[PDB]
This record gives C-alpha cells, structure tokens and sequence, in this order.
C-alpha cells in the first residue's frame, strides 16, 4: 500500500498574508489552455474572471473569442455556432463524460475548479504529481497505458506525461523548464479553487489589526466596569 | 395631542430640548451618510473623499 | 489636562458622544482602510493585479 | 409613575432575564460559553439564511449553487465559510458547555440538564443535514453510511430506513427534505433555548464553588454582559482567525468533488464533531449493539443527576474525581482521533479499550469514587 | 472621566466600523451577483433580422424589439406625424440608424401586447389601451405617459449593433 | 403538595394562556376567529414544510417541481391545494377578525392592535412570496408588477427594485431569495402573534357590549376549548370544500402555465385578497400616490384607535355607525371586484369613488358620526 | 351519564379515524413518490441472451452486466479457492444462478 505524501514546497501564497504572484497566475492560465485544455475542464470558470486577474478586459474578450463556444437554439431550430466572449464557461473538451472515458484510455480527467482544494495536500499534491513521473521500481509491471506515478493513490494513474521540457513557449519569455510549468500551473489551479486567496488574506489583515485594537479597549472596559467588585474589601462585624 | 400639550412650560421645554434634539438628528444625519457611504454628501467633504 | 478639556467639551452630552463617535468612524474607516492596504500592498509587491498593470 | 423597564409588559421579561437578573458573583468565564452557544446560533441563522438565498436544493445543481456562492456572489465565500466554520465553532462550544455543566454540578437543575440534551440531539441532528446539503462526495457517502446506520432496528429498520431517505437511495427526495427539516430545525433549537433559559431562571445559576450564591447576586447589566460582549469577541476572533486564514481547515477536502454514486471515497469520516460517537460506533461489532451504544454514549448524560453522590455539589473540591474527569476528556479526544482514523490493528482494539474507559468512568468510576472522598472527608 | 470615557468612545468607533462594514457585506450579497452583470453588459445583436420585421430577445432580462425597418420603412416614419401627440421624438432621433430601430419592450401603461411587426397605425397597436405604439416606439394613438424608452448603445457597425 | 397545573413553569404559562383565563361569558362567535387563524398558521406551518421537501427553488425546476408534487407524490395534490386553499381561508380569517376589532372597539388595547398591525403587514409580504414560489405567468408577472411598484420612491426607490430583485428582472436569484423569505417568515409570524397574546392578556378580551366584563368572567378550559374545537372544525368543513370539490376555484388558470418573460397573459391581476389594495392602486393615476394609497390603506388601522371619539366603545349600541360600518364593508367588497375588473369604462370611476369612500369613511364620517351620536345621547 | 359519553365517544371515534387519515396522508407523503418507484424500483431483465453475454444494461444508477456465464466458466470459478481470493465470498454463495450472474457494471476502487 503506502502513501507517499507531497513534500510542503515553499510556495509564495503560502505565508500568512502572502498572495499569489498574478504573473504566476497568467502563466499558468496559457499551460492549463495550450495543454491541460485538451483533455481536463474547468468548467466552472468562466473568461469573466480571468479578467483583473492574470488579464486585461481587451485581452480576455480576444482570448474568449479565440475559441468558439455553443450558443442556444437559432431562429432556424438547431444548434448556430458562434465565438465566445467574457461570459462564456471554459470549453468543455469532451461533449458529455461518457466521451471523456471512452476517448482517454477509460478514466476521466477530472475537473480542475476544485482539483487543488480536493487533493489531500493541494499544490504540493499536483506539482509533485506532475514531476513524480518515473520508470516504475523493479518488481512492478504496469499494464499498457498505465503510467507509474508515486503521488498518485495506487501509483496507476492513466496519465500521460503531461508536462516536459519546453512544452510551450511563455509570451514574457521566462524559460519553458517542467519546474516553472508545474509550479505556474499548481498556482493557477490554486487561485481557480480559491478565487477569493487574495482579498481573503487582506480581509484577514484587518480583522488583525483592528481586533488586536478591540480586545485590549473591551477588555479595559470590562476591568474598568468591574473593578467595583475585585476592589470590594468585605468586613464583618457581629455582635 | 391636543391644547394640553401646548402652554408656556410645554413652550420653554421645547426650547430646553431643541439643542439636544436637533444635534441627536445631526447625529442621525451623519450616520446616515456614513452607513450609506453617500458620495453626493462626502464629495464635496475633504480627506474621506479620496477613498472615490 | 488635554483629555480634561475633552471631556468637558464633546464627552459629558451623551448625544455630542455619539457625534463624537460617529464623526470620528467616518476618518477612522479611511485611515485604517489606507493604511491596512497600505500594509498588505506593502508585503505583497509585484504579485497583485494593480502592481503588474502596467505591462499589458 | 413607573420605570419602563419594569411596567412593560414585554420588557418585564428582558429586565428579569438579561437585566436585573441576580447572577452569581463569582462565576468563572466557563460560563460565559452559555452566550457563546446562543450568540452563535444567531449567526447560524444569519448567515444560513443567506445561503438559503441562493441555494437549489437539486441533485443536479445543489454543488453548482453552492460554489456559484463561493465565487459569483458578491462576498458569498465569506458567508459560506463563517458559517462552516460557525457550525464547528458552535459545536466546540457545545462541548465545552457540557464539560462545564458536568464539572460544576450543574446537572443538579434537572430540568434544564435534560432540556439541555435535547438541544444537544437537535443541533447534531441540524448539523448532519447540513453536512448532507452541499452534495459532494463526502456528503452523499456519509449521509448513505449513517441512514444505513437505522437499519440495525428490528422489524421496522428497513422500511425506516426507505422512509427517511425519501425513496430507494440518498437522492433527490433525500436532499429536498433535509433541506427543509435543516431550515425548520434550528426554530426550535430556538424555541427550546428560551425554554432552556426560563428553567435557568428560576433556580438562579451554580456558581465554581457549588454552594448557593442567593446572598451575593449581582446585577447583571452592569457586569456580565460586558463580559459577555468580551467573550463574544474572543468568539469572534477565533471564528474569524478559522475563516480568514484556513477556511477549510476542519473539513475533508473529498468533499469538493461532486457526489458521484459510484465511487466510494478512501474514506468516510463524518465531521470532526460527530466522529466521538462514530468511533463508538464503530468498537461494537454487533450492528444494533452498536446503534444502542451510539444513542446511549449522548444519552448517558440525562443519568448523570441520578449517578451523582458526593455530599458536594461541585467538582471544585474533589481532586481525585478531577482526575478522574480530565481522563473523561482524554478519552473523548481519543475516542476523536479514532474516529479519523480507518479500522485497523492498531485502532480497533485502542477505540474498544477507549468507549469501555468511556462509559465506566461515568457509570462506575465517578460515583464510585465519589464515596470514597465522602468516607474520606468524615462524612 | 475623559480618560474612561476615551476608551468608550475608541471600542465605540472599532465596533461601528465593524458592524458598518458586515451589514454592508450582507447588503452586497443580497444584491446582484456578478454573473447578472455579467449578463447585463454590452449584448450581441447580429444581422439576423432582416428588413421590415421586428424580433425579440430577453437582453437585460426585459424583451428587447429589435426591428429592422426598411429604408423604405424609414421613409414611411418621415410621414408620421409628431406635434400633434404627446412624443413627437421623430424616429431619426431615437435612433441613428433608424433601419434598425431598438427599444425596450414593457408596455407602460399595463397594457396586453401590442401587435408587431408594422402594426396598423405604424409599427404597433396596443389592444388594452390606446397608445399603440409606433414603429419608432412613440404613443401613435393615444396620450399614453411615454414611449418605452430606448436603450443606450455604442453599436459597433452596421449588422453588428451591440446594445448594452 | 402543589397542583403541577398552576406551579411547574411550562404548565403555569399554559395555564394562565388558555386553561384557566378569565374570559367573558358573551364571547359571540366573532371572537373564534381569533384561534382559527393561529390554526391555519399551524395548518400553514405544517403543510407548506411538506411542500418545502418536494420543491427546489430554481426557475428550470419550479413548475416541473410543482407538477410532480400535484402527480407523482403519495397525497400530494392535498397538501399542495390544502396549502393554497389554506392560505385563502386564512385570509379570509383574517379579513374577519379585523372587522371584528373594528366593531366592536377592541383597538382599545393599543398594544394588541398595533402587534395586529404588524401581523397583517408581514402575513401579506409572506403569501405575495408564497404565491410568487410557484412560478407560474400569474406568480412571474404580477411579482413583476408589484416589485416595480417600488420605483416610484424618489432617489433611492430605484435601488430597492434590483436589490429586491437580485438581478436586473425577477429572476433566479428573486425566486431563491423568496422561497428562503417565505420559509423564514411565518416563524415571525408565531412570535408575534405569541407577542399578541401576551399583550392581549394583560386586559382580557372585550365583550361584545364592550363595557367591562370583570364581574362575570368564566374560566375558558371547560367552555372555550370546546368553542373554539367547534370553530375549526368549522372551519375545517369549508377548507375541505374548498379543497376536495373545487380546489382551483380561487386562483387564476393563466397560473397553471410555465412563466415566459415574453407573453404578458392576457389578465393580469394578484390574489383575490389583494385585488381590494390593486384597486386603491390603480386609482390614483401618479404612482408615487399609488404607492403611498397602498401603504395607508392597512397602515389607516393604526389611525382608528385614535379617531375613536363615541363615548361607548361597542358598536352594539351605535346604529348610525352600523350602517357606516357596513357601508365600509361593502366598499372593500367593491374594491375586490373592481380590481377584479380590467381598467375600463365605468370599472375605472367606480374604483375612483369607491377608493375616495372607503377613505371618507374610515378618516371622517365614523368620527364625525360618533360626535352627532354623542350629542344625540347627552354626553 | 351514559348518553353524554356515548355522545362524546362517537364523537372521538370519528376524530379517531380524521386523524389517523390526516397524519398517514402526511407519512405517506413521506414514503416514495410514485417516480422513484418506477425507475430506481425493480426493473426486470431479460433472459433470451445468449451464453457468455454481459447484456449491457443501465438501471438503479448503476450499469448492469448480467453475464450467461458458461459452464467453463462455472467450473472455472468453483474451482477458484476462496482463501486467495480477497473477498471471503464463495462463487456458489455469490450466485443463485451459476449459469446467469448478475452484478452490477461499476468495480469498487473508482
Ligand atoms: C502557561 C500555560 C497556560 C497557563 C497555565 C494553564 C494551566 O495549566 O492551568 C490553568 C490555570 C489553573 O486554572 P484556574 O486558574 O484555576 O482556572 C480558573 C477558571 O476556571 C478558568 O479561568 P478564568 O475563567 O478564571 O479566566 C479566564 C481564563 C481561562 O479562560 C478559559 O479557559 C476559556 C477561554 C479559553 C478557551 C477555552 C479552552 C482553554 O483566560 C485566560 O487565562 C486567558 C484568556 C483566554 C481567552 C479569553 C478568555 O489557570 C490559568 O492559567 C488561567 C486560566 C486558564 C487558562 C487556560
Ligand atoms: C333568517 C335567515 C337569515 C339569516 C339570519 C341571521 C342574520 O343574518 O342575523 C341574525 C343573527 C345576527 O345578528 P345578531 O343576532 O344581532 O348578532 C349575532 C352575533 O353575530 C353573534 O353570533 P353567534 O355567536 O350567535 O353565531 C352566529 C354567527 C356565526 O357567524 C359565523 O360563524 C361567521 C360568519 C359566517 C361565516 O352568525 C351571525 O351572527 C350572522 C349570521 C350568519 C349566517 C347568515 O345571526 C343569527 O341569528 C345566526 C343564524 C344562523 C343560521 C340559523
Ligand atoms: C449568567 O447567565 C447568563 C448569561 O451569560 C453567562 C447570559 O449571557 C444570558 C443571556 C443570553 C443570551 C441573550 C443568548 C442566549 C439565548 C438564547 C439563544 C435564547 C433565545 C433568545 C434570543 C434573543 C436569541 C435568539 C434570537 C433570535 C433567533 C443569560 C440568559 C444567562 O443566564
Ligand atoms: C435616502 C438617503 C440616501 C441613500 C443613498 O442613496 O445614499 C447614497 C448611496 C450610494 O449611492 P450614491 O452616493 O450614488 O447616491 C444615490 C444615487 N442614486 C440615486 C442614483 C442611486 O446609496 C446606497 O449605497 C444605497 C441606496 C439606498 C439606501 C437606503
Ligand atoms: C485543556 C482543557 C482545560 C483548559 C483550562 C485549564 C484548566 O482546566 O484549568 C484548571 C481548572 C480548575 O478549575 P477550578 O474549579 O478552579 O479547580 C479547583 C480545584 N481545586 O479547570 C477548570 O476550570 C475545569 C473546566 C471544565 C470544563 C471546561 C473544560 C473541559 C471541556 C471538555 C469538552
Ligand atoms: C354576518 C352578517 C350579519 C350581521 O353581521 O348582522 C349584524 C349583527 C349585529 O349584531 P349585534 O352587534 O349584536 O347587533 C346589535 C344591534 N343593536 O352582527 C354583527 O354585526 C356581527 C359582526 C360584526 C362584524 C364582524 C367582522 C366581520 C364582518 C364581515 C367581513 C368584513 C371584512 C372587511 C372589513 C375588515
Ligand atoms: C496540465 C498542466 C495538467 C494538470 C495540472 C493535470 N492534467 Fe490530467 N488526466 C488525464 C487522464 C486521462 C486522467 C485520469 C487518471 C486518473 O485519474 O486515474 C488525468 C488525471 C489528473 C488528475 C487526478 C489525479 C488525482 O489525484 O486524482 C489531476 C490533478 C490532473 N490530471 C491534472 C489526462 C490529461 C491529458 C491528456 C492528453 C493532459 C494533457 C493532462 N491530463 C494534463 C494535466
Ligand atoms: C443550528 C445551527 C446550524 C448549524 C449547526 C448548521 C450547520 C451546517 C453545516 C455544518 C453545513 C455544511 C456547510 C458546508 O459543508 O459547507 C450547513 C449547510 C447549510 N446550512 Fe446550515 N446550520 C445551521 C443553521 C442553518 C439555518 C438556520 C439555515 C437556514 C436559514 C441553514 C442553511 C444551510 C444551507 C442552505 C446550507 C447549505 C449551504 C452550505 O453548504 O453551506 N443553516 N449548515
Ligand atoms: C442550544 C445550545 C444551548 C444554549 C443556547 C444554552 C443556553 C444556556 C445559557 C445561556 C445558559 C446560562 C449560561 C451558563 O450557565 O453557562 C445555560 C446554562 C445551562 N445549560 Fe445550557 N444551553 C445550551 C445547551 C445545553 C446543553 C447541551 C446542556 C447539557 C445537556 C445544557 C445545560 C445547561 C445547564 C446545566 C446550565 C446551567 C449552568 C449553570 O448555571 O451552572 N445546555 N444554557
Ligand atoms: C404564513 C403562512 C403561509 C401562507 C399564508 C402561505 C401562502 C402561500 C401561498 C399563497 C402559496 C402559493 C400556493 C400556490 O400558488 O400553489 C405558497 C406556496 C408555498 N409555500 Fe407557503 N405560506 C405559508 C407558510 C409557509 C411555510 C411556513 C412554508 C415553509 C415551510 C411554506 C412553503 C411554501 C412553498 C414551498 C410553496 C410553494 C409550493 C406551491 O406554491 O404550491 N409556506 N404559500
Ligand atoms: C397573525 C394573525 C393573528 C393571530 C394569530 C391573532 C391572534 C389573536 C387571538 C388568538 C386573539 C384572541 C381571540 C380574539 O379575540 O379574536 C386575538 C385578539 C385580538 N387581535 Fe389578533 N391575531 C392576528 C391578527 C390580528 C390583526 C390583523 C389584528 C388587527 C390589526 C389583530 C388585533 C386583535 C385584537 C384587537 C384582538 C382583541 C379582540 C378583542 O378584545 O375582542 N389581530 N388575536
Ligand atoms: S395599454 Fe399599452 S399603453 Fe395603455
């Protein structure tokens, strides 16, 4: 059996009050579509939250509309394709589950909106997963199409190598190295499952401050109210 | 509500108690304002007007 | 003493300390809020969205 | 003529219960968790409410409504998760709650302990079908493991069973009435709280010491409900430290995965704070053996004013009965740490010696020891 | 007492932020989700609807009439009259390209729908209650309060109209 | 020794609520209406928890939701009609118990009438939400209607609109937040009726001489109860007629329909207990003074109290009054129908009169008359 | 004396059966609705299929693989020694049918 547990990598975001790098996040939103797109979905992520995040307005309506989505019934009475725009779902890749299995070698890639905040450990389960990769230890036969991944429950994920050396070519230009693309990638899956990472911290921030301002006064408030009984001095005096 | 509440010390009461009621509905005023982050009011205030 | 004259000033009416109060959240909300950005925008430099604008 | 506070007819009850209210002068802060336990409620019915705004109980898009709160909604997230992370602070209150009424002999009240158990079977029960609503994995295999749990009934288990989930499975007439009886619920949690604290009422309160405190009561404005106030923003600062910087640091990540009935989960452990019962469960190999000592470890509470025998209220002067109820508590969090943990060697035999520990020390040990000190102390 | 009441006043000011700033957090989330505005903006009108014929959409959630009116039909609103009724508005400034006229579709005035397309006194006739509307939206027939009021738009072309 | 009746707590407010009340001897029949109505909130409480376990509030499954309670639940169609029906009974109890208070002058007990107020506003909100959940063309429209009444506020009316709304139109969020406000509310409802009760107590309730009935009160467990039993299952016979013979019989069939925001039906108007209100509303031809006719036609009761100027306070001896009262009446029958009616010639200066009547009434010919009444009495 | 509680006794018995008809409407409101016992309720298969044939089949949310096992294939899992085996169930104590076994399409481990 064993279960090897992912490494706690020093991520940016991990620190108490430390968000994730937005450049981070747009590299790692172009390998999620240039490669993770092909198979997996997201599809509970829309191209209207990208904007403000990893994008600019102009830049997401032109990425919504690279890609062409399904509309509702035309005045015809049957499908009518059309281009998508901000308010449009990320394409689903394969039409309905069963599709998904039977193109695949019988799995299903799950959907990544919550891949991170499903997995026990979260990123530091899916950047090992996608560089765990290795020839399986002697004494293991894998069956055709099975792939040896420590990580993964089972060590049998149907994966195939998702991720290697120059994959994809990053607009900025930073190198295309498999470490770079799994962490851009872990930290776009992370800010997908938890859109609210940022304003969350800074949220907490204040309840910081301002508690750590309210506890001492309601407190000296409480002392200063109640002192009348701590400052009591009984006495008894019978006859 | 009736002539019985009107007479010189019901007068001079009001009068006692304008201040008071009058800035309690000041008071209310300004709260008002605060709680609805009202920008036709706070525009033309200073500092405050910068979170805008 | 200061806090003498504040008290026989804008303390002793229960109603100017309730102006006082309210008065005082209105700046209270804005500097705290400016500062806690401030403070966060501070830790966190060139990882948000409004640092890296600039680019695109 | 007369003073508001007591010539109103509605306000004469607000002055006698939160005003001028005689309260012991040396209750401890263990107390103030009695509002701690109420205030939360609120918050509960705030902030489940407003998941009740935007929220369809259907198999097909209860998990889709439940994230579109967490990520369209305007401040959604910080709704959900305070009230998450309310629930289980609740439940911590809760507890400590009943660790404190067991300590300072509280229990002598009767009809307020037993209220008391009520609400504690109500709010476990609110709080299973609000873990059933969100529809992931966890909850669908949970909410199928604990119904299946009343078909060890005789005679009438299966067809209690077929009744309670509203057809042949956890599904859609499944979701559809929790939801309902989720909403109704917690009304009288309330309800029973008002009857709770008019029981309270009439017999004042047991303060640390345990002996009567008629002759030092204290005006409660004034006092304690600042200190309440205090201890409801120490309240909120945990429930906001668990918000804010973990959300779902007490809760299975499994549960994000949509329900699928197809796949059952590595595991399949309830919520942190059922799980002390779960264990039990699980140390009782006989089905109905296991049901009756469930319902009996919560049960075991109403007999505690019967079981008690020591001449002193209080445990504040009992030191080896201290001993003895601080290893109660360690057997709970063990009994805890072993329902987290799957039935293997090393754990079935520790969670059987822990439910034994558990139900002998407060059937046997306590009153036994009880007499001891009695004989000890000349009496 | 100043120094007492100062840490009042202080405790006082942190709770109103406080309270202030979760009751608006409650509010906002009462109010319309992002997905609504999401929806709510700019809206793809394409050429579709051809010349002379009124069709509609739920943009905004409210049934939106595009017509598309001849420029014949542009000519036939350049005779209907103005002055005379209550919102004279000649269909030129409504619209900028009156071969594509748009407006909101509520009846004011609770009225039943009044038939499309042409109409019979212009563009619409409004069977519960005079009015009937003309082919630019105006009161044809009747004082009827006003017209529905036309959306704002900033169209990208022609055949490419979006509204907003 | 004590009597468990009159000493244990529980028992003690029971029994000063309804055991052993000193109640008059003369309560007509007028007055059942009184438990009727918190019967039909229980009967409202009960059945629509029933319904809240069939129905899944989104506008793709609303009416389908609906359907299969009505077709493919075990006794279904009963509580879904006993529901509808139900709440029309209980208006109708409602309707009568106001006309009660009036006559009789029992808006002497200020309290009570203004909880009474109160009760009325919050009731109506309700079944307006209740009646919006089904989802229908009638429910969407007329929600439609009534929410965009709300504009006319000057400044801030607009705002209200779409947070009320949640959106920009009635839509999925509108729908959602209605059934969650619908199934909050009417636990409102009981505590302020339970409110209602505790103030009505204080003074007992007015016989229909109105005079001071000290001297001749009789407990009212022997002889009320059984009353009252009478009365609803009186109640009950019409309620299952209305149910089990014509159940649609109060209702618009347009609402049978699924709700396209793209066909206005036909006829459009609310609840045959609202149409008197739409009449007032669509009389004044500004909407700004359609809304406000809306507020003051219920908020009028809270002036009555007031404008009492009859030194009886009974209506029994009153004849010029009686005819006044029933003349009101008659212009609220009159007011339903014509809101009934589509805007037309004459439906539209009937309205206008009957509307301008029912105001005169109520503000200055019942004032004026108890004035020329007194005279005509030597005081 | 007689008379009045005969009075009150009819009266409670009708009562007695308004009652026990108005709370069984309501749990039995509770029971299955009719839709859940036409779908998920017994579905009946077929049994014209021919031998060693898993006739695909979809019902109480599950696939159904009910699979004309062949007599080969009966010995085969006689034979199979249920020590090794990781579930304690024997072939024949599995199966009521040895020649048709049914069981439902979806394996345990995802
Ligand atoms: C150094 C390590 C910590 C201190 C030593 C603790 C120890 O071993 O025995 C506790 C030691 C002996 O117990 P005690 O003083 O007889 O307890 C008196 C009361 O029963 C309990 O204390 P109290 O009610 O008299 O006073 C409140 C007290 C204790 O408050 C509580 O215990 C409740 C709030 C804390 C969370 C609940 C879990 C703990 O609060 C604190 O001590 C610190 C603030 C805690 C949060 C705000 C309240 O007491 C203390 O150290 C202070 C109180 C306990 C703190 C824990
Ligand atoms: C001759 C047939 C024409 C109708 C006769 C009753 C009538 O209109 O006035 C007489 C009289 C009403 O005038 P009142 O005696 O000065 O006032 C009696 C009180 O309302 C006190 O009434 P109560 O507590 O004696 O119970 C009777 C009450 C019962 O009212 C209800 O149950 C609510 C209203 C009906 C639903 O209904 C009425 O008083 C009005 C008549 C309702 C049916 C027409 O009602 C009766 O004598 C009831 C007759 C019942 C059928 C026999
Ligand atoms: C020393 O005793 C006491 C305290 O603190 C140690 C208290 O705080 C209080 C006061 C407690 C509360 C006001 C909160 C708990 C009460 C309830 C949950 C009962 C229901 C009444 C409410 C006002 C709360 C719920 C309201 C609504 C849904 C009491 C009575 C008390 O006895
Ligand atoms: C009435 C008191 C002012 C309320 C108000 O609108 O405040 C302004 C603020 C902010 O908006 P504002 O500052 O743009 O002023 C209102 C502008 N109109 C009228 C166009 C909406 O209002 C709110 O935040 C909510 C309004 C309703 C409050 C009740
Ligand atoms: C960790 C758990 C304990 C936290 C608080 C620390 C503690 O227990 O301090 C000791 C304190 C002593 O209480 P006291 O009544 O003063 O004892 C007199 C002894 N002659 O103990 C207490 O006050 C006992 C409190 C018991 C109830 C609350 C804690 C248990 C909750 C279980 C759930
Ligand atoms: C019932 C219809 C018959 C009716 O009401 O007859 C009048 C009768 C008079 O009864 P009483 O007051 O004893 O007569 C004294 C005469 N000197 O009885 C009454 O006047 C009793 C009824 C008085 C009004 C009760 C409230 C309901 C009235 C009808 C619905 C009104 C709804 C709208 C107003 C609210
Ligand atoms: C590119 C950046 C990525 C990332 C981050 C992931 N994938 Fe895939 N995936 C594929 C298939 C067939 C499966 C099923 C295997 C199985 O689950 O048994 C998967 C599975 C995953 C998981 C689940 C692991 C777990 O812990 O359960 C995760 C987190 C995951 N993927 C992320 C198929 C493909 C592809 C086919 C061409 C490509 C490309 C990818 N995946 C790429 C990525
Ligand atoms: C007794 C107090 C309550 C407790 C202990 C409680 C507990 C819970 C819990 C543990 C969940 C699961 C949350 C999650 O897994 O994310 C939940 C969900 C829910 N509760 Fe409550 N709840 C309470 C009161 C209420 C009330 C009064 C309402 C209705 C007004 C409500 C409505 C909901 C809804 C709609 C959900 C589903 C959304 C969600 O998962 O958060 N709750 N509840
Ligand atoms: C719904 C949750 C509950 C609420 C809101 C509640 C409310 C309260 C409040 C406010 C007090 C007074 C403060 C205090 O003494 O601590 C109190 C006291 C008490 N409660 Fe509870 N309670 C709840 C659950 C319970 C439970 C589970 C029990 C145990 C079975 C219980 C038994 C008692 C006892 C014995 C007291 C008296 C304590 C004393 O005064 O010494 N209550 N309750
Ligand atoms: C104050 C008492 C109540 C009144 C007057 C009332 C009134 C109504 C009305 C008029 C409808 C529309 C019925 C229809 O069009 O078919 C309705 C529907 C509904 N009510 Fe209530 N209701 C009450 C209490 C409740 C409560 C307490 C609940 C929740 C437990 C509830 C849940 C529902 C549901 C789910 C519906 C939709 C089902 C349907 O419309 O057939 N109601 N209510
Ligand atoms: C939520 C619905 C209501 C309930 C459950 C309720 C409950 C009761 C009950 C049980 C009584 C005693 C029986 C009786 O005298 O009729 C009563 C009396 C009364 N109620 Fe209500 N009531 C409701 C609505 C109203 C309304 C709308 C008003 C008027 C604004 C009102 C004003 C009164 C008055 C004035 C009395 C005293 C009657 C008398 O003294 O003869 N109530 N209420
Ligand atoms: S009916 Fe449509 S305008 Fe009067």
């Amino acid at each position: 059996d064993l279960e090897l547990h992912a490494p706690s990598y020093p991520w940016s975001h991990r620190g108490l009050l430390s968000s994730l790098d937005h450049t981070s996040i747009r590299r790692g939103f172009q390998v999620y579509k240039q490669v993770c797109s092909s198979c997996h979905s997201m599809d509970y992520v829309a191209y209207r939250h990208l904007v403000g995040v990893c994008y600019t307005e102009e830049e997401a309506k032109a990425l919504a509309e690279e890609v062409e989505v399904q509309d509702g019934p035309n005045e015809d009475g049957e499908m009518f394709m059309r281009p998508g725009k901000l308010s449009d779902y990320f394409p689903k890749p394969y039409p309905n589950p069963e599709a998904a299995r039977a193109a695949n070698n019988g799995a299903l890639p799950p959907d990544l909106s919550y891949i991170v905040r499903a997995r026990h450990g979260g990123e530091d389960y899916v950047f090992s997963l996608l560089t765990g990769y290795c020839e399986p230890p002697t004494g293991v036969s894998l069956r055709e199409g099975l792939y040896f991944n420590p990580y993964f429950p089972g060590q049998a994920i149907a994966m195939a190598p998702p991720i290697y050396n120059e994959v994809l070519e990053f607009d900025d230009g930073t190198p295309a190295t498999m470490s770079q693309v799994a962490k851009d990638v872990c930290t776009f899956l992370r800010w997908a499952s938890e859109p609210e990472h940022d304003h969350r911290k800074r949220m907490g921030l204040k309840m910081l401050m301002m508690m750590g301002l309210l506890l001492p006064l309601v407190y000296a408030m409480k002392r200063h109210k109640w002192s009348v009984l701590k400052s009591r001095k009984l006495a008894y005096r019978p006859p | 509500m009736l002539s019985r509440f009107l007479g010189p010390r019901y007068r001079e009461l009001a009068r006692n108690w304008i201040p008071t009621a009058s800035m309690w509905g000041a008071v209310g005023a300004v709260g008002l304002v605060w709680a609805t982050d009202w920008r036709l009011i706070l525009d033309w205030v200073p500092y405050i007007n910068g979170k805008f | 003493t200061l806090t003498a004259r504040l008290y026989s000033l804008l303390f002793r009416r229960t109603s100017t300390f309730a102006l006082t109060i309210a008065v005082g959240a209105l700046f209270f909300e804005r500097a705290f809020d400016q500062g806690a950005d401030a403070i966060y925008e501070h830790i966190n430099q060139g990882k948000l969205w409004k640092h890296i604008k600039h680019k695109y | 003529m007369t003073n508001i506070r007591k010539s109103h007819p509605l306000m004469k009850i607000i002055n006698n219960a939160f005003i001028d209210l005689p309260a012991p002068s040396n209750i401890s802060s263990w107390w103030n968790f009695g509002s701690l336990l109420g205030i939360c409620l609120i918050l509960q019915i705030l902030t489940g409410l407003f998941l009740a705004m935007h929220y369809t109980s259907d198999t097909t898009t209860a998990f889709s409504s439940v994230t579109h709160i967490c990520r369209d909604v305007n401040y959604g997230w910080v709704i959900r998760y305070l009230h998450a992370n309310g629930a289980s602070m609740f439940f911590i209150c809760l507890f400590i709650h009943v660790g404190r009424g067991l300590y300072y002999g509280s229990y002598m009240f009767l009809e307020t302990w037993n209220i008391g158990v009520v609400l504690l079977f109500t709010v476990m029960a609110t709080a299973f079908m609000g873990y059933v609503l969100p529809w992931g994995q966890m909850s669908f295999w949970g909410a199928t493991v604990i119904t299946n749990l009343l078909s060890a009934i005789p005679y009438i288990g299966t067809d209690l069973v077929e009744w309670i989930w509203g057809g042949f499975s956890v599904d859609k007439a499944t979701l559809t009435r929790f939801f309902a009886f989720h909403f109704i619920l917690p009304f009288i949690i309330t309800a029973l709280a008002a009857v709770h604290l008019l029981f309270l009422h009439e017999t004042g309160s047991n303060n640390p010491t345990g002996i009567s405190s008629d002759m030092d009561k204290i005006p409660f404005h004034p006092y304690y409900t600042i200190k309440d106030i205090l201890g409801a923003l120490f309240m909120m600062l945990i429930l906001l430290i668990l918000v804010l910087f973990s959300p779902d640091l007490l809760g299975d990540p499994d549960n994000y995965t949509p329900a699928n009935p197809l796949n059952t989960p590595p595991h399949i452990k309830p919520e942190w704070y059922f799980l002390f019962a779960y264990a039990i469960l699980r140390s009782i190999p006989n089905k109905l053996g296991g049901v009756l000592a469930l319902v009996a470890s919560i049960l075991i509470l109403i007999l505690m004013p019967m079981l008690h025998t020591s001449k002193q209220r209080s445990m504040m002067f009992r030191p080896l009965s201290q001993c003895l109820f601080w290893m109660l508590v360690a057997d709970l969090i063990t009994l805890t740490w072993i329902g987290g943990q799957p039935v293997e060697h090393p754990f079935i035999i520790i969670g059987q010696l822990a439910s034994i520990l558990y139900f002998l020390i407060i059937l046997v040990l306590m009153p036994i020891t009880s007499i001891i000190e009695n004989n000890l102390l000349k009496w | 007492k100043g120094f007492s009441y100062l840490i009042t006043a202080t405790t006082t000011v942190g709770v109103a932020y406080a309270a202030k700033n979760a009751v608006s957090q409650f509010v906002s989330s009462m109010s319309a989700s992002a997905d609504v505005l999401a929806m709510s903006k700019i809206e793809i009108k394409l050429s579709d609807i051809p010349e002379g014929k009124n069709m509609a959409f739920k943009w905004r959630g409210k049934p939106l009439f595009v017509r598309h009116r001849t420029k014949k039909e542009i000519d036939q609103e350049a005779a209907v009259e103005v002055s005379q009724l209550r919102d004279p508005q000649h269909d030129l400034e409504r619209v900028k390209k009156p071969e594509w006229v748009i407006l909101i579709g509520v009846c004011t005035h609770l009225g039943c729908v009044p038939i499309a397309n042409a109409g019979d006194f212009g563009g619409y006739y409004c069977p519960c209650h005079g009015s009937h509307y003309d082919a630019s939206g105006r009161i044809r027939k009747g004082p009827a309060p006003l017209n529905l009021e036309v959306p704002t738009y900033e169209f990208t072309s022609d055949d490419l109209v979006i509204v907003g």
